[PDB]
C-alpha cells in the first residue's frame, strides 16, 4: 500500500561532515494523534537492524545526539551531525501506520577518501584445476576508491562476457578502500583453444584502462 | 444464633438473618424446613446481581497499526452495576482490570530550591527534552510542568533581618529572596520551553532544615486549570534533599489556621503561606487521592528512611534515591513510573451505615490477595488481566433509596458505578 | 537485558518447508507483538507479519498469505514462523523483533538465513593462484587461492595458520551453478616469497574439511 | 456530665485579639478567685508596639466591666545601648511587636507566669532576629514583676538558643517552680528550661538583657542527628520517679523520624527517665501532654495527644481523626505501651489537641479528664469531651460533650483549643472548667453542678385485678381496687439536707393514646398523679401507699391486655438556689423512670 522512496542509493561522506538522508511517502504518516509514524533504522554490516528514530523526531536509547530526525507529513530527513566510522551502514525508513508496514530500499552511507587506483593482478588456471577438466582465470583488483569500477574480459583480443563471475568486498574499515575479484571460468578444452586472456579495468583514476594479461603459450 | 429470643411481625423476621423462616418460629432454616411447613407459602425474596453498563475490556485485536483513542481504551469492566441486597446475604461480583499499553501522561516537576540544590538546578536546565524523549517510549502524548518551592516566609522558619530577607545566604552566595511556591511552568508539551524557563530560575535558601513543600504539593494538587492537569494519568515528581514541615509546625510561626485545601495562586505564587498551616499527611492523602496524583518522591540517600515511611502513608506513591547533583532523575522517574503502573490498587467511596465491603484479588502466578490485600495486585505488565471478587453485605434496611458509590483504581478516572437497592418490604 | 535469540542457519530443498524460532527473555512475552521481517540481498527489508503471544491475534502481509504461518508458545516464550513451498524467492535472512503501537522494533533477533538449494553437501576444491609473470605495482607481490564447487557456506580462509593476515582480501562467495565459489588474495613483500612459505588454510566445517595449499612459483 | 452546659459564663475580649488562647485559674492567697485569659494578638498602650499581646484578669463575682488587662510590661522596646546615637542611633534591641504575649498563661498561688513565644531581639553584637521568647513572672499578688528569658543568652542563633522560643509551653510545679518549653533550641532539637522563683528574682537585672540564672536546669545540646525534634512543644508536671519533687513531661512531636515521642525528665536534675514513642509518622504525638491520676490508686498517669492521627474507616477510607494515649503508672514503673487509646470520630477535628485534668468532677473518688477537638462537631466549631475516671483506668466513653451554643462565623471558632480544669471557682466542692475559643475572642467558664443520686421502687401488692372481687367503693358501686406503693432513696453531699423531688405516676400509660384508661386512682378518679416529695439526704426508703381501682364497667372493651403502670421522677425545678445560682442534677446512671403491670384473668 504505502510506498517509501529513498531516492539516493548511497552517500560518500568525509568523516566530520554532516549528512541529511531523505525518505518520501506516497501517503501522509501524520495521524490524527499529532504523532507522525515514521521510523529510522541503521544496519551496520553483518549485524541486525537497530532502531534510531521513533515517531519521526524522537531518538532511541543509546543513540547519540548527533542523530536527529524531522520531517513534513510526507517528506522526512535524518540528519547525522559528525559522521564517524561507526555510522557506516544502510539507513532504512519504515512506516508504521498502515498494514502492511513498508521499508524504503535503504540508502548506504560510506566514507569519502582520496581517490585510489586499483592494484590489478591476473592468475592462470592451475595444474590442479586443469587436471579436473576446468579452467579459471582470476583477476584481483585491490584497494581502490571510488566504489564504481568496470571490468571487461578479453580473449585473444576481443571482448567476451559469458563465463564471468564478480565479487566485491564492503568498504574496508581500516583504510576505506574497496576491492573486487573477477573470475572467468571456461572448460579446459575451450581454454586451450585460445592464447591470450586479459582483464581490463576502467576505473575513474585514469583515462586509459588498467590492462593485465596472460598468454597461454608464453615461456 | 436466630434460634433464641427473636420474634416479630412481617418485615422484621425478614431482616433478622439468612436462616430465619416464617410460614404464611423465626428460628432456623434446617429446623423450620425440617418440621411441617410447605415450601409454597414460605417467604424468601432474596438478593440479585444485575449488570447494566459493561463495555468490554479493550483487547489488542486490531494490532500494532491501531493507534487507539484514549477515550476508547477501557481498563476496567463492569462500569455500571445494580446490586439488589438483602440483609445478611452477601452479593458478590467480579471486576476485571486490564492494563492498556499507551496512555497520555501529565508530569509535574516540583523541586526544592534551597541552596543545596544549586548543583541540582544546573543539571535540570536540560531535563525538559531528555525527559520528554524518554517518557515518549512509554506514552504517545506527554506533557511536562515545573514548579519550585522553598519555605514559609515568616518567623521562625526564615530569618527576618532585612539583609537575609533579601539574601538568605552568605555574601558570595547569590540567593534570591525566600518564597513558598512558584508555578514556573504549567503543563506544556514544549519540552524546550521547560529548558529555557528552568534555566532562568534563581536559587534560594532558608533557615530551618525541613522545607515547606507540603504547602506546594497541595497547591499543585488543587489548582487544576492553573497547573493544566488533563483527565489523564498525573505524575507529580517531588524532589528535595531535606525533610518536610507538616501541620502543627505552623504554631511556632503563629500560624494556627489549618490548610483549607483551596487554590490561592496569584501571578503563579502561593500567597497564603503566612495565613495557613502546612497540610497534614492525611490532608494530602485526601486531596492527592481525590485529584488522581501519583507521587514520585525523588529524595537523596540520607532522607530515604523518612520518605519511605511517607510512601507507605500515601496511596499510589513511590520513592527513589536522587544523586546530590540530581544526575539520575530520569532513570528514577522511569523506575518509579514502572512500579506505579504495574500495580493496581482498588478504592471505594463512602458507604452508608449498614453496608460493608470485602475484597479478594487474583493476580498473576496464582498470587491471591485477602483482606486489605484483597484490593492490591502487583506485577501487572502491559496487557495483563487481573480480576477482583468484590463482596458486599448489609445488616438492616437503612435508606429506602439507593447509593451510587464508585469503585476505582487509584490514579485512574475510570470508575465502576455500583447501585445498591435494599429489599425491605414483605411479599 | 531484553533479548531475542533466534535459531541457527538452515539448509533446505525446493518445495520443502521450514520452522524458525525466536526466543524472548528479559520482558513479559505476552506484552509485545513479535514482528517478522525478511531480508533478501537486493530487496532490502520486508515486513511479513505480527502476532500477539497470549492471544490469537495475527496480522499478515497479504503477499505472504499461505507462505508464512505464525505461532507462539507462551510456556517457553518462543515465537515461531513457518515457511512452506520453499523456492529461490524464499532464500533470505529472517528477523523477529518486538513492537507496541507506540514503539516499534527496539530490540531485534540476530537473524536466521534460509537457503533453498537442491544441492547436497560438497567439499571445496582448493586451487592455488601463483602469478604468470613477476609483476607488481610496488615492491609487493600478490598471491591467492580459489575455493570452488562447495556447499554450503561458510568457508574460512587464513594465511600461514594465521601468522599473516595484514593485506588479505577474501571476497564474498558467489553461486557457481548450485555450488559456492570464493577467492582470496594476499599481498606480501617481494623478498618473502618464494623465499618464505606462503600457504592458504581452507576449512569447510559442514563437511569437516581441512585442505592446505602451498603456492609454488609458475 | 454535671457541667452546666445549659447556661455557662461567657467572657469575651476585643475583636481579633485571640482572647482565649490559653486559660488559667487565679487565686491570690486564698479565694480571691478570678480567671486569667491570654489574648496574644491584642493591642496595648506600649510605645511603638503593634499587637504586643495582653493577659486579662477576670475576677469571679458579678461585675459591670468584665476583664482588665494586667500590666506586666507597660514599656515599649528597650533601645540598643552600644549605639544610643553615636552617629546613627535609634536601634531597638528587642522586638515586642507581634511577640504573642499571652500565648501561654499559668498561675501558682499569687504568682502568675505569662509568655511571649514570638518575642525576638536584635543582638548586642552582630544584628539578628532571634525569637528567643520571654516570660513575665509577677510575684506576691503583683507587688513585684520579674522577666524570665533563659534562652536570651550568649549563644545566639539557630545554632544555639537564638531560635528557642522559650515559653511556647510552660507550667508551674506544686512548689511554684517554673518549667519552660523551648521547641527551637540548637536547630530545633528542643529544650526544657527550669528554675525556682527565688533564683529568677536573685538573678533579674533588667539593665542587661542577658541574665544568667544561677542553678537553672536545662536539657543539653545533642548531636545534630536530633535537629528538628521540637522538644518542649508541650509540657506537663507529675510524680513519675520515687521521690517527692515533681517531674517534667515534654512533647517531642517531630523526634523519631517524625513519629513523635514523649520524654519524662527527673525533676531534681533534668535527666531522661522515660520515653514513649508515637505510632504513626507525622501524627503529632506529643502535641499536648497532661499528667493526672486517673484510676484513684494515688499514682500519676500520663496522657499524650496526637491530633493528626490517620485511621482507616471499616470501609477502608483514610481519615484524619486524632488519638489520645493513656499510659499508666504502676508500682514497678510506667508501662512502655499504652493501656488505653481514645480516637476522634469527626474528620479533621483535631482530637488529641488539648488536654486538661479536671480532678474529681462528679465527686465519685476518681479523677476525670477533658479532651478537645477544636474542629469537631456538625459545623466544625469545636468540641470538648469529658471522660470519666474509674477503677480500671480511664473510661473509654465520654460522660459529657461540650460545644459552643452560638452559631458559626466566617472564621473558624477553635472552641476547645485551650483547656484548664481541676480547681474550684464558686462555693461548692465541685471542680470547674475554662474552655478557650479564641477564634471568636471568647472564653467559656463551665462550673460543676452538685450531684444528687436517687433510685425508686414501685410495687403492686395485689398484682391481679380481680374484676368481680371488689373490696372498696367510691360513689356507690363497689370497685376492684389495688395498692400502688412507691419508695425513694436520694443522696449526694455538698447539697441541701432535704432534696425536693417531683413524682409522676401514669396508669394504662400505653392506652393513653387517645384510647380508654382502665385503671383510675381512688382519690381523684383519674389516671395520672403528680406529686411533690421532700426527701432527706441520707435517709430511709421514704414510701407512699395509695389505691388504684379498676373501672366499674362491663362497658369498656379491652379485657385482654394488661394495665401498664409507669412512674417517672425528677428534681423539683423550683426553690433550689443555694451557694450560687446552680441547680443540682440527677446522676446520669440512675433510673428516673420505672415500669410495671397489673393483669386480669
Ligand atoms: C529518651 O530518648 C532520648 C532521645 O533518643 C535519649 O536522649 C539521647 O540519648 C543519647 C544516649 O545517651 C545521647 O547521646 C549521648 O550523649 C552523651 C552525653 O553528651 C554530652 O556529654 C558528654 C560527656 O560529658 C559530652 O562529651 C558531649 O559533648 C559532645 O557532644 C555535643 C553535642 O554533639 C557537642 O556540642 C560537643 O562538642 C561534644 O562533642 C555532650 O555534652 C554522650 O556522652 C554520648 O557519647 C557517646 O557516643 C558518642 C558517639 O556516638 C561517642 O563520641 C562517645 O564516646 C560516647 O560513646 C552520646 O552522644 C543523646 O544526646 C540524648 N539526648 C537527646 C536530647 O537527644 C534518651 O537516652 C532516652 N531516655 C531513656 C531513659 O531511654
Ligand atoms: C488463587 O486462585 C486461583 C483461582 O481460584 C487458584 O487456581 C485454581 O486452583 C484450583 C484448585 O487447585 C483449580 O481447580 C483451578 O483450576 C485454578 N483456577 C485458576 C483460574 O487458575 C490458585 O490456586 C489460588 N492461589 C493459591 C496460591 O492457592
Ligand atoms: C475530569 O472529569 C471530571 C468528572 O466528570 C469533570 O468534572 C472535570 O471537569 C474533568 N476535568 C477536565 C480538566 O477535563
Ligand atoms: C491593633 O491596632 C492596629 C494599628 O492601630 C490595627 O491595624 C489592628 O486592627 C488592631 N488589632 C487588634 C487585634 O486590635
Ligand atoms: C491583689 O491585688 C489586687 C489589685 O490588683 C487587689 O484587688 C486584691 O485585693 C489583692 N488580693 C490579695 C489577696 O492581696
Ligand atoms: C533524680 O535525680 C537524683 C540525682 O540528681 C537521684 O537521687 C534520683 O534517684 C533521680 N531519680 C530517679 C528515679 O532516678
Ligand atoms: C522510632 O520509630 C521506629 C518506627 O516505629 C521504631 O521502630 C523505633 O524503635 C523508634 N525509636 C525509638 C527510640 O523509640
Ligand atoms: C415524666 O415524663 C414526661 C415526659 O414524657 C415529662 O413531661 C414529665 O415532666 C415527667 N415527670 C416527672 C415528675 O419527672
Ligand atoms: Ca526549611
Ligand atoms: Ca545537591
Ligand atoms: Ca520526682
Ligand atoms: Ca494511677
Ligand atoms: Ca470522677
Ligand atoms: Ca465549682
Ligand atoms: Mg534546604
Amino acid at each position: 500500500d504505502i510506498v517509501m522512496t529513498q531516492a539516493t542509493p548511497s552517500i560518500p561522506v568525509t568523516p566530520g561532515e554532516s549528512v541529511s538522508i531523505s525518505c518520501r511517502s506516497n501517503k501522509s504518516l501524520l495521524h490524527s494523534n499529532g504523532n507522525t509514524y515514521l521510523y529510522w533504522f541503521l544496519q551496520r554490516p553483518g549485524q541486525s537492524p537497530r532502531l534510531l528514530i521513533f515517531r519521526m523526531s524522537n531518538l532511541a536509547s543509546g543513540v547519540p545526539d548527533r542523530f536527529s530526525g524531522s520531517g513534513s507529513g510526507t517528506a522526512f530527513t535524518l540528519r547525522i551531525s559528525r559522521v564517524e566510522a561507526a555510522d557506516v551502514g544502510i539507513y532504512f525508513c519504515l512506516q508504521h501506520l498502515e498494514y502492511p508496514f513498508t521499508f524504503g530500499a535503504g540508502t548506504k552511507l560510506e566514507l569519502k577518501r582520496a581517490d585510489a587506483a586499483p592494484t590489478v593482478s591476473i592468475f592462470p588456471p592451475s595444474s590442479e584445476q586443469l587436471t579436473s577438466g576446468g579452467a579459471s582465470v582470476v583477476c584481483f583488483l585491490n584497494n581502490f576508491y571510488p566504489k564504481d569500477i568496470n571490468v571487461k574480459w578479453k580473449i585473444d583480443g576481443s571482448e567476451r562476457q559469458n563465463g564471468v563471475l564478480n565479487s566485491w568486498t564492503d568498504q574496508d574499515s581500516k583504510d576505506s578502500t574497496y576491492s573486487m575479484s573477477s573470475t572467468l571460468t571456461l572448460t579446459k578444452d575451450e581454454y586451450e583453444r585460445h592464447n591470450s586472456y586479459t582483464c581490463e579495468a576502467t576505473h575513474k583514476t585514469s583515462t586509459s584502462p588498467i590492462v593485465k594479461s596472460f598468454n597461454r603459450n608464453e615461456c | 444464633r436466630c434460634l433464641k429470643a427473636n420474634a416479630k411481625s412481617c418485615g422484621e423476621c425478614i431482616q433478622a438473618g439468612p436462616n430465619c423462616g416464617w410460614c404464611t418460629r423465626c428460628d432456623d432454616l434446617e429446623a423450620l424446613k425440617k418440621k411441617g411447613c410447605p415450601p409454597d407459602d414460605i417467604e424468601n425474596p432474596r438478593g440479585s446481581k444485575d449488570i447494566k453498563k459493561n463495555k468490554n475490556v479493550t483487547n489488542r485485536s486490531k494490532g500494532t497499526a491501531e493507534k487507539l483513542k484514549p477515550e476508547d481504551i477501557h481498563q476496567i469492566q463492569p462500569q455500571q452495576l445494580v446490586l439488589r441486597l438483602r440483609s445478611g446475604e452477601p452479593q458478590t461480583f467480579t471486576l476485571k482490570f486490564k492494563r492498556a499499553e499507551d496512555y497520555p501522561i501529565d508530569l509535574y516537576y516540583l523541586m526544592d530550591l534551597s541552596y543545596s540544590m544549586k548543583d541540582d538546578l544546573e543539571n535540570v536546565k536540560s531535563l525538559g527534552t531528555d525527559l520528554m524523549n524518554e517518557m515518549r517510549r512509554i506514552t504517545s502524548d506527554f506533557r511536562i510542568g515545573f514548579g519550585s518551592f522553598v519555605e514559609k516566609t515568616v518567623m521562625p522558619y526564615i530569618s527576618t533581618t532585612p539583609a537575609k530577607l533579601r539574601n538568605p545566604c552568605t555574601s558570595e552566595q547569590n540567593c534570591t529572596t525566600p518564597f513558598s511556591y512558584k508555578n514556573v511552568l504549567s503543563l506544556t508539551n514544549k519540552g524546550e520551553v521547560f529548558n529555557e524557563l528552568v534555566g532562568k530560575q534563581r536559587i534560594s535558601g532558608n533557615l530551618d532544615s525541613p522545607e515547606g513543600g507540603f504547602d506546594a504539593i497541595m497547591q499543585v494538587a488543587v489548582c487544576g486549570s492553573l497547573i493544566g492537569w488533563r483527565n489523564v494519568t498525573r505524575l507529580l515528581v517531588f524532589s528535595t534533599d531535606a525533610g518536610f514541615h507538616f501541620a502543627g509546625d505552623g504554631k511556632l510561626g503563629g500560624i494556627v489556621l489549618p490548610n483549607d485545601g483551596q487554590c490561592h495562586l496569584e501571578n503563579n505564587m502561593y500567597t497564603m503561606s503566612h495565613y495557613y498551616d502546612y497540610p497534614s499527611i492525611a490532608h494530602l492523602v485526601q486531596k492527592l487521592s481525590e485529584n488522581n496524583i501519583q507521587t514520585i518522591f525523588a529524595v537523596t540517600e540520607e532522607f530515604q528512611p523518612v520518605y519511605k515511611e511517607l510512601k507507605n502513608l500515601i496511596p499510589k506513591s513511590a520513592v527513589g534515591t536522587l544523586s546530590a547533583n540530581s544526575s539520575n532523575v530520569i532513570q528514577l522517574i522511569i523506575d518509579a513510573y514502572n512500579s506505579l503502573s504495574s500495580e493496581v490498587i482498588l478504592e471505594n467511596g463512602k458507604l452508608s451505615e449498614g453496608v460493608t465491603i470485602s475484597y479478594k484479588s487474583y493476580c498473576k502466578n496464582g498470587v491471591n490477595g485477602t483482606g486489605e490485600n484483597g484490593r492490591k495486585c502487583s506485577n501487572i505488565s502491559i496487557g495483563d488481566e487481573v480480576q477482583f471478587e468484590i463482596s458486599i453485605t448489609s445488616n438492616k434496611c437503612p435508606k429506602k433509596d439507593s447509593d451510587s458509590f464508585k469503585i476505582r483504581p487509584l490514579g485512574f478516572t475510570e470508575e465502576v458505578e455500583v447501585i445498591l437497592q435494599y429489599i425491605c418490604e414483605c411479599e | 537485558q531484553v533479548h531475542l535469540q533466534q535459531s541457527g542457519a538452515e539448509l533446505m530443498k525446493p518445495g520443502a518447508s521450514v520452522k524458525i524460532s525466536c526466543k524472548a527473555t528479559g520482558y513479559t512475552f505476552t506484552s509485545y507483538w513479535i514482528e517478522w521481517v525478511k531480508q533478501r540481498p537486493g530487496h532490502g527489508l520486508e515486513w511479513l507479519g505480527e502476532i500477539l503471544p497470549g492471544s490469537g491475534y495475527i496480522h499478515y502481509n497479504e503477499k505472504f498469505k499461505g507462505k508464512a504461518t505464525f505461532t507462539t508458545d507462551t510456556s517457553s516464550n518462543t515465537a515461531y514462523m513457518q515457511l512452506s513451498s520453499l523456492t529461490s524467492e524464499d532464500s533470505a535472512v529472517y528477523y523477529c523483533s518486538r513492537a507496541l503501537a507506540l514503539y516499534a522494533m527496539d530490540y531485534w533477533g540476530q537473524g536466521t538465513s534460509v537457503t533453498v538449494s537442491s544441492a547436497k553437501t560438497t567439499p571445496p576444491s582448493v586451487y592455488p593462484l601463483a602469478p604468470g609473470s613477476a609483476a607488481q605495482t610496488n615492491s609487493m607481490v600478490t598471491l591467492g587461492c580459489l575455493v570452488k564447487g562447495y556447499f554450503p557456506e561458510p568457508v574460512t580462509v587464513t594465511w600461514n595458520s594465521g601468522s599473516l593476515s595484514s593485506g588479505v582480501h577474501t571476497f564474498p562467495a558467489v553461486l557457481q551453478s548450485d555450488l559456492y565459489t570464493l577467492s582470496s588474495s594476499v599481498t606480501v613483500p617481494s623478498s618473502t616469497w618464494p623465499s618464505e612459505t606462503v600457504t592458504c588454510n581452507v576449512a569447510h566445517p559442514a563437511s569437516s574439511t581441512k585442505v592446505d595449499k602451498k603456492i609454488v612459483p609458475r | 456530665f454535671n457541667l452546666d452546659a445549659e447556661a455557662p459564663a461567657v467572657l469575651s475580649g476585643p475583636p481579633g485579639s485571640f482572647f482565649g488562647f490559653s486559660v488559667e485559674f487565679y487565686r491570690p492567697g486564698t479565694d480571691g478567685v478570678s480567671v486569667l485569659v491570654g489574648a496574644p494578638k491584642a493591642n496595648t498602650s506600649q510605645p511603638g508596639v503593634l499587637q504586643g499581646g495582653a493577659v486579662y484578669l477576670c475576677p469571679w463575682g458579678a461585675s459591670p466591666t468584665q476583664c482588665t488587662p494586667i500590666e506586666f510590661d507597660s514599656k515599649g522596646s528597650r533601645l540598643l545601648e552600644s549605639s544610643l546615637s553615636s552617629s546613627e542611633g535609634e536601634e531597638p534591641v528587642e522586638y515586642k511587636s507581634l511577640q504573642w504575649f499571652g500565648a501561654t498563661v499559668r498561675a501558682h498561688g499569687s504568682s502568675i507566669l505569662a509568655c511571649a513565644p514570638l518575642y525576638s531581639w536584635r543582638t548586642e553584637k552582630e544584628p539578628l532576629s532571634d525569637p528567643v521568647g520571654t516570660c513575665y513572672l509577677s510575684t506576691d499578688n503583683f507587688t513585684r514583676i520579674l522577666e524570665y528569658a533563659p534562652c536570651r543568652s550568649d549563644f545566639s542563633w539557630a545554632a544555639g538558643q537564638g531560635y528557642c522560643q522559650g515559653g511556647f509551653s510552660a507550667e508551674f510545679t506544686k512548689t511554684g517552680r517554673v518549667v519552660l518549653g523551648g521547641p527551637g533550641s540548637y536547630f530545633w532539637q528542643g529544650q526544657i528550661l527550669s528554675a525556682t522563683q527565688e533564683q529568677i528574682a536573685e538573678s533579674y537585672y533588667p539593665e542587661y538583657l542577658i541574665n544568667l540564672v544561677q542553678g537553672q536546669l536545662q536539657t543539653r545540646q545533642a548531636s545534630s542527628i536530633y535537629d528538628d525534634s521540637y522538644l518542649g512543644y508541650s509540657v506537663a508536671v507529675g510524680e513519675f520517679s520515687g521521690d517527692d519533687t515533681e517531674d517534667f513531661v515534654a512533647g517531642v512531636p517531630k523526634g523519631n523520624l517524625t513519629y513523635g515521642y514523649v520524654t519524662i525528665l527527673n525533676g531534681s536534675d533534668i535527666r531522661s527517665l522515660y520515653n514513649f514513642s508515637g505510632e504513626q509518622m507525622a501524627s503529632y504525638f506529643g502535641y499536648a501532654v497532661a499528667a493526672t491520676d486517673v484510676n484513684g490508686d494515688g499514682l500519676d498517669d500520663l496522657l499524650v495527644g496526637a491530633p493528626l492521627l490517620m485511621d482507616r474507616t471499616p470501609d477502608g477510607r483514610p481519615q484524619e481523626v486524632g488519638r489520645v494515649y493513656v499510659y499508666l503508672q504502676h508500682p514497678a514503673g510506667i508501662e512502655p505501651t499504652p493501656t488505653l487509646t481514645l480516637t476522634g470520630h469527626d474528620e479533621f477535628g483535631r482530637f488529641g489537641s488539648s488536654l486538661t485534668p479536671l480532678g474529681d468532677l462528679d465527686q465519685d473518688g476518681y479523677n476525670d479528664v477533658a479532651i478537645g477537638a477544636p474542629f469537631g462537631g456538625e459545623t466544625q466549631q469545636g468540641v470538648v469531651f469529658v471522660f470519666p475516671g474509674g477503677p480500671g483506668g480511664l473510661g473509654s466513653k465520654p460522660s459529657q460533650v461540650l460545644q459552643p451554643l452560638w452559631a458559626a462565623s466566617h472564621t473558624p471558632d477553635f472552641f476547645g483549643s485551650a483547656l484548664r480544669g481541676g480547681r474550684d471557682l464558686d462555693g461548692n466542692g465541685y471542680p470547674d472548667l475554662i474552655v478557650g475559643s479564641f477564634g471568636v475572642d471568647k472564653a467559656v467558664v463551665y462550673r460543676g453542678r452538685p450531684i444528687v443520686s436517687a433510685s425508686a421502687s414501685l410495687t403492686i401488692f395485689p398484682a391481679m385485678f380481680n374484676p368481680e372481687e371488689r373490696s372498696c367503693s367510691l360513689e356507690g358501686n363497689p370497685v376492684a381496687c389495688i395498692n400502688l406503693s412507691f419508695c425513694l432513696n436520694a443522696s449526694g453531699k455538698h447539697v441541701a439536707d432535704s432534696i425536693g423531688f417531683t413524682v409522676e405516676l401514669q396508669l394504662d400509660w400505653q392506652k393513653q393514646k387517645g384510647g380508654v384508661r382502665r385503671a383510675l386512682f381512688l382519690a381523684s378518679r383519674q389516671a395520672t398523679l403528680t406529686q411533690t416529695l421532700l426527701i432527706q439526704n441520707g435517709a430511709r426508703e421514704d414510701c407512699r401507699e395509695m389505691k388504684i381501682y379498676l373501672r366499674n364497667e362491663s362497658e369498656f372493651r379491652d379485657k385482654l391486655s394488661p394495665i401498664h403502670i409507669a412512674l417517672n421522677f425528677s428534681l423539683d425545678p423550683q426553690a433550689p438556689v443555694d451557694s450560687h445560682g446552680l441547680r443540682p442534677a440527677l446522676h446520669y446512671q440512675s433510673k428516673s423512670r420505672i415500669e410495671d403491670k397489673a393483669q386480669i384473668l
